[PDB]
RNA sequence: GCUACCUAAGAACAGCUAAAAGAGCACACCCGUCUAUGUAGCAAAAUAGUGGGAAGAUUUAUAGGUAGAGGCGACAAACCUA
RNA sequence: GUAAAUUUAACUGUUAGUCCAAAGAGGAACAGCUCUUUGGACACUAGGAAAAAACCUUGUAGAGAGAGUAAAAAAUUUAACA
RNA sequence: CUGAACUCCUCACACCCAAUUGGACCAAUCUAUCACCCUAUAGAAGAACUAAUGUUAGUAUAAGUAACAUGAAAACAUUCUC
RNA sequence: CUCUUACUUUUAACCAGUGAAAUUGACCUGCCCGUGAAGAGGCGGGCAUAACACAGCAAGACGAGAAGACCCUAUGGAGCUUU
RNA sequence: CUCGAUGUUGGAUCAGGACAUCCCGAUGGUGCAGCCGCUAUUAAAGGUUCGUUUGUUCAACGAUUAAAGUCCUACGUGAUCUGAGUUCAGACCGGAGUAAUCCAGGUCGGUUUCUAUCUACUUUCAAAUUCCUCCCUGUACGAAAGGACAAGAGAAAUAAGGCCUACUUCACAAAGCGCCUUCCCCCGUAAAUGAUAUCAUCUCAACUUAGUAUUAUACCCACACCCACCCAAGAACAGGGUUUGU
């Protein structure tokens, strides 16, 4: 009976039945990491340089 | 055991001590022996006891009958209608006394399984618990994942 | 509150005049279908590869043999069509699957021993009702609107098809029918142990396997041949002449699709799309298409030279 | 597996399958109506039909003659098969017999028919009447009925 | 094999009260329009089955008298008359049978 | 009164071969080899077929005899009222 | 520190033993093996180790729709080379 | 933090071991004497049955299962089949 | 037998009549793995799961039947043999 | 654990599973030229013969085969069967014993019951495996002898599912000895590019290729005429037909 109660949906697509009758949306348990491109240059420039390559390297 | 039994919630008669206590025992009526070897301690209580027992309940009536009986009994009414018919076969005077005030203390009511040792009209003063109780409000009361003004 | 049938209440004068009048109209519903073409047909495209055409329905005529020109011979099963017209269309959409149905039907029957909701249904379509009906599932360019005729020109020779109908049921029977189990010897000492399955599973498990064979009902189901050649095709009484046997019993209604064969892929270029239709061919058909294998009877002797 | 038998299983064997149906053919014969469980009623009904076919042979031809002989038993009924029975039905190719199913026999419920030759002295069997030209499911009918002659010869 | 044990009287309620065990109201059942009487559909009426019994059983005998032993059948049709009959044109010929009672309405003579 | 053996006095054994027969083929009859069925069965030992013997140490009716520390036994530790 | 002990009078039952820890013997430094010794538990309660006679926690009995606890959950991931 | 019948809390307290042993009560029956809508004090004894493949009787279960039976027509005269 | 098949009779199944027996602690009587007096429908962890007839099958219910005939035990018997 | 019973060999029947693989598939190494082998990794979908002797499991032998796999399943399965063996009562021989009697010594004979109450099950998948021939080719390889693989073509066997035109057992039909149809993949490794470690390095580094399928598709799919009759449907029930209801 609990599962009949249970609606997964693979995509963001929900019918709009399910929709109109929604009430609080809970918060994601896991907070998902942003990529490297996604942080700003405030933050990158925030975040100071550890070490101080070689002029002369190739990398 | 309890599933072969009848049960009932605790309650009082006509909100007893409320506004003030009435006795619920109502009426006695003892059946003793003058000769019965079983009705000695009814004939006891007789001659000594329910003169006085009678002083400290005015509010009850009690009959005494003296008629042959192999099996002396005492036989209470309440305010609410209940009978209970109780032995006094071969008990001494104290017995008898104890089983009496024990019938002038009690309620009248059926005496089966209490659900819950408490009972209240009014549980809760501050509003009982809903889903909504707390759960905070949004601008426009818009559901999740809901567009404004399409 | 009691059952009744159509001609119950008629009287003696009656009965052959409803006869008459039911009959009358049922020919005269399936002489009206019989230009599809001059009736606002669906669009036609042209045939194109991945796209899967609609199959036909057909009676179980029975088997003859036929000789090709290297001497060999070939028996064949004789399909006709009767009164094969396609009954509904459903969209894609609306389909639950992955492509298109289309529902034909085939050997139409009397409208007396059939339910109202069915009798209505082919009222609105305007045809009697067929004892058969089967989906097919076709692309959408392969759509053909209901009440459309078809004919067993549908096929063409040298076309593989597939043959789909339920066998011939040999009610309850032991293992060594049904399973073809070697049973018990015949002599020997053998006491009441002849054609019995023997031991059902082993001693550890303490039960019977789902799936286990056992005697049981036999045949009567659905089963389809794949891979039957088409030799030979007669447009005048509607028979299609399929390699080898087909499931089923004479005078049986069958399944008639083109092959799924991976072998047999794409090989409807030459075939008409979606369909074959009469009134619109510019020449009329020969009576009988043969193979370009197959010894016509009005062909020679066969000489070896 | 029973597929396009046409012959029930009767008696102690074929043999005296025969031998049941010739004794139900010979009484039924004799007394031109007779009453059997219904299968065997069935299964005699056809020997019956074609009985009757022999007897228009003629008792010239020696064939119609040994077969006459064979189904029945009472030799008094051979005459009467060719000089009664045949004659009866010279303007008829077909339906010499009426089967109808009569209620269950009292002693072992078995499934009861009566069979009897068309054209008999005795009292006519209750046979089933179809509902009257006049009812009202008739008369609608006719009135349709005449409505399309008339459509026609406009 | 024996059963391991005792089936109760719940489980047997199941299986001899279950619908496929008990007896199928019949719809077939209809009125005779001769006499009244009850009879199916696909069968003949009883009460009018016996009643021409009833009188062919007469008849049957009156026939064995006018034969008066076995291997007596004749080589001519058979015509039954009754009290106030008298032969027709198309019953010369033919062997007669009388019975002493008057006609029965439902016995149409032919 | 079953059975083992015995006593008194009875009965049965077609046909064919050989004609001599504890001889052969083969009914009645006696027995019970093999197989199937049966296993609360028709039967507390049977049915169907196939078999052994069938003028002899044969089979069998009737009455009698031997009794348990025993009888009886062409020894199977058989049989002596399942 | 504790409250038992011996003696006198009168009897019954038990006297076919299991695992764990420990010191040993037999076997094979096999056995849910066999035989002794010291102790525990079981053949009585309850909780725990999943289910669980023998390990752990815990025992003296009733009612409560109070409370504090006892034992009580498995951790680990590795091969370059002058 | 959860977690016992451990311990505390309100009230109460003889009220959780086999064999065995001690003790307090008691159903029904008969008798003495009471009692007189079913009892009392004593004396007595064929004095208490969820179990012995227990005895007898009733009725289930398997089970409406296994199994059992009447050649055919007909005027019940008769005839027919084998 | 390779390698079975067809038909008939009996049985069979259905209808009507009559009506047994062994068996039976109670049963509201599933599968897998694990556990356990060492081989679980009933315990643990999972899985499966509207209800109820009829006909088949013989893997299990350590199936029914016979207080194991084998083995050992009993200061329990008996038959037979004997220096 | 079971003696108030858990029935023993081997066979028949039906097989379930394990992989420590006999055959078929994919790979690494070789004292791998090729043809045949040896060894190791991976793979349990499919298959794994017929006979003489023996009660046999085995074993020996004959003829084959791509191969005639190893084991578990109460030494799988006797309420399915067999009873040759083994294992009662009869008897014989050798041997032991005064005898009774005995001998994992041989030998002949020797009753295999059960009407299914419960559980389980009674159409899973409708994708196929393998050999041989021709061809490649007398090519690759090799001193010679010898002798492939891949691709392609054809014909069979088995298995699964059907069918009756002929043949055949047969004859309104059921059958095989007859005919018809039968479709995807298998992961072990072999290679690039390139870091830790500026070369290199197929990488439990990020990555690329052989290299992969949401196993594709197919099948099934509507519903009181229904008293009755018929049926290629069927034990009953159900199902199909009756516009073939004197
Ligand atoms: C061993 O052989 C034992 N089962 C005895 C068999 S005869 C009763
Ligand atoms: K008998
Ligand atoms: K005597
Ligand atoms: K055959
Ligand atoms: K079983
Ligand atoms: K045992
Ligand atoms: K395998
Ligand atoms: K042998
Ligand atoms: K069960
Ligand atoms: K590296
Ligand atoms: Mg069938
Ligand atoms: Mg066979
Ligand atoms: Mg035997
Ligand atoms: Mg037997
Ligand atoms: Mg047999
Ligand atoms: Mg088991
Ligand atoms: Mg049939
Ligand atoms: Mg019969
Ligand atoms: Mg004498
Ligand atoms: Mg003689
Ligand atoms: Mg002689
Ligand atoms: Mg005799
Ligand atoms: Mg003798
Ligand atoms: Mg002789
Ligand atoms: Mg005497
Ligand atoms: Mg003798
Ligand atoms: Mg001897
Ligand atoms: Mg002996
Ligand atoms: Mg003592
Ligand atoms: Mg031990
Ligand atoms: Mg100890
Ligand atoms: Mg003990
Ligand atoms: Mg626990
Ligand atoms: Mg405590
Ligand atoms: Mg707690
Ligand atoms: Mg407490
Ligand atoms: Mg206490
Ligand atoms: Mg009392
Ligand atoms: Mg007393
Ligand atoms: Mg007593
Ligand atoms: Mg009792
Ligand atoms: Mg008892
Ligand atoms: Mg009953
Ligand atoms: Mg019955
Ligand atoms: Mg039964
Ligand atoms: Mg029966
Ligand atoms: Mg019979
Ligand atoms: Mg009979
Ligand atoms: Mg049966
Ligand atoms: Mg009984
Ligand atoms: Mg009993
Ligand atoms: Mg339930
Ligand atoms: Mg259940
Ligand atoms: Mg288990
Ligand atoms: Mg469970
Ligand atoms: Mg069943
Ligand atoms: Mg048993
Ligand atoms: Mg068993
Ligand atoms: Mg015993
Ligand atoms: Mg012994
Ligand atoms: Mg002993
Ligand atoms: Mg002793
Ligand atoms: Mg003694
Ligand atoms: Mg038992
Ligand atoms: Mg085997
Ligand atoms: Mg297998
Ligand atoms: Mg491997
Ligand atoms: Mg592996
Ligand atoms: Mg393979
Ligand atoms: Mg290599
Ligand atoms: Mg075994
Ligand atoms: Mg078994
Ligand atoms: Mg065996
Ligand atoms: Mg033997
Ligand atoms: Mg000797
Ligand atoms: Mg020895
Ligand atoms: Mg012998
Ligand atoms: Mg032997
Ligand atoms: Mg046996
Ligand atoms: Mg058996
Ligand atoms: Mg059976
Ligand atoms: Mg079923
Ligand atoms: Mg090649
Ligand atoms: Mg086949
Ligand atoms: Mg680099
Ligand atoms: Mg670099
Ligand atoms: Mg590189
Ligand atoms: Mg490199
Ligand atoms: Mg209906
Ligand atoms: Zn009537």
């Amino acid at each position: 009976t609990m599962m009949e109660r249970l609606h997964l949906f693979p995509d963001e697509y929900i019918p709009e039945d399910i929709l109109k009758n929604l009430v609080e949306e809970l918060p994601q348990p896991r907070k998902i990491p942003k990529r490297l491109d996604e942080y700003t240059q405030e933050e990158i420039d925030a975040f100071p340089r550890l070490w101080t390559p070689p002029e002369d390297y190739r990398l | 055991t309890a599933r072969g039994t009848p049960s009932r919630f605790l309650a009082s008669v006509l909100h007893n001590g409320l506004g003030r206590y009435v006795q619920q025992l109502q009426r006695l009526s003892f059946s003793v022996s003058r000769d019965g070897a079983s009705s000695r301690g009814a004939r006891e209580f007789v001659e000594r006891e329910v003169i006085d027992f009678a002083r400290r309940n005015p509010g009850v009536v009690i009959y005494v009958n003296s008629r042959p009986c192999c099996v002396p009994r005492v036989v209470a009414e309440y305010l609410n209608g209940a009978v209970r018919e109780e032995s006094i076969h071969c008990k001494s005077v104290e017995e008898i006394s104890t089983l009496v005030q024990k019938l002038a203390d009690q309620s009248g009511l059926d005496v089966i399984r209490i659900r819950k040792p408490f009972h209240t009209d009014n549980p809760s003063i501050q509003g009982q618990w809903h889903p909504f109780t707390n759960k905070p409000t949004t601008f426009r009361g818009l559901r999740p994942r809901e567009v404004q003004d399409p | 509150k009691s059952g009744t049938w159509w001609d119950e209440h008629l009287s003696e004068e009656n009965v052959p005049f409803i006869k008459q009048l039911v009959s009358d109209e049922d020919k005269a519903q399936l002489a009206s279908k019989l230009c599809p073409l001059k009736d606002e047909p669906w669009p036609i495209h042209p045939w194109e590869p991945g796209s899967f055409r609609v199959g036909l329905i057909a009676l179980k005529l029975g088997m003859m043999p036929l000789w090709t020109k290297d001497g060999q011979k070939h028996v064949v099963t004789l399909l006709q069509v009767q009164d094969c017209h396609v009954l509904k269309y459903t969209s894609k959409e609306n389909c639950n699957g992955k492509m298109a149905t289309l529902s034909v039907g085939g050997k139409t029957v009397s409208r007396f021993r059939k339910a109202t909701s069915i009798l209505e249904f082919y009222r609105e379509l305007g045809l009697p009702p067929k004892q058969t009906v089967k989906i097919f599932n076709i692309t959408d360019n392969a759509a053909i609107k209901p009440g459309t005729p078809l004919y067993a020109a549908h096929f063409r020779p040298g076309q593989y098809v597939d043959v789909t109908a339920k066998t011939i049921g040999k009610g309850f029977q032991g293992v060594m029918k049904r399973w073809g189990f070697k049973g018990q010897p015949a002599t020997h000492g053998q006491t009441k142990t002849h054609r019995r399955p023997g031991a059902v599973a082993t001693g550890d498990i303490g039960r019977v396997w789902p799936g286990t064979k056992m005697p049981g009902k036999m045949g009567n189901i659905y089963r389809t041949e794949y891979g039957l050649k088409v030799w030979r095709i007669n447009t005048k009484h509607n028979i299609i002449y399929v390699n080898g046997s087909v499931p089923g019993h004479k005078n049986c209604l069958v399944k008639v699709k083109d092959s799924k064969l991976p072998a047999y892929k794409d090989l409807g270029k030459n075939l008409p799309f979606p369909t074959y239709f009469p009134d619109g061919d510019e020449e009329e058909l020969p009576e009988d298409l043969y193979d370009e294998n197959v010894c016509q009877p009005g062909a020679p002797s066969i000489t070896f030279a | 597996i029973s597929h396009g038998r046409v012959f029930r299983r009767m008696g102690l064997g074929p043999e005296s399958r025969i031998h049941l149906l010739r004794n139900l053919l010979t009484g039924l014969v004799r007394h031109e109506r007779i009453e059997a469980p219904w299968a065997r009623v069935d299964e005699m009904r056809g020997y019956a039909e074609k009985l009757i076919d022999y007897g228009k042979l003629g008792d010239t031809n020696e064939r119609a003659m040994r077969m006459a002989d064979f189904w029945l038993t009472e030799k008094d009924l051979i005459p009467k098969l060719f000089q009664v029975l045949a004659p009866r039905y010279k303007d008829q190719t077909g339906g010499y017999t009426r089967m109808l199913q009569i209620p269950n026999r009292s002693l072992d419920r078995a499934k009861m028919a009566v069979i009897e030759y068309k054209g008999n002295c005795l009292p006519p069997l209750p046979l089933p009447r179809r509902d009257s030209h006049l009812t009202l499911l008739n008369q609608l009918l006719q009135g349709l009925r005449q409505d399309l002659r008339q459509s026609q010869e406009a | 094999a024996a059963p391991k044990n005792r089936r109760t009287i719940e489980v047997n309620r199941c299986r001899r009260r279950n619908p496929q065990k008990l007896i199928k109201v019949k719809n077939n059942i209809d009125v005779c329009p001769e006499c009244g009487h009850l009879k199916q559909k696909h069968v003949l009426c009883a009460y009018c089955y016996e009643k021409v019994c009833k009188e062919t059983a007469e008849i049957r005998r009156q026939i064995g008298k006018q034969e008066g032993g076995p291997f007596k059948a004749p080589t001519i049709e058979t015509v039954v008359l009754y009290t106030g009959e008298t032969p027709s044109e198309q019953d010369q010929g033919k062997r007669i049978i009388e019975r002493d009672r008057k006609r029965p309405s439902w016995f149409t003579q032919n």
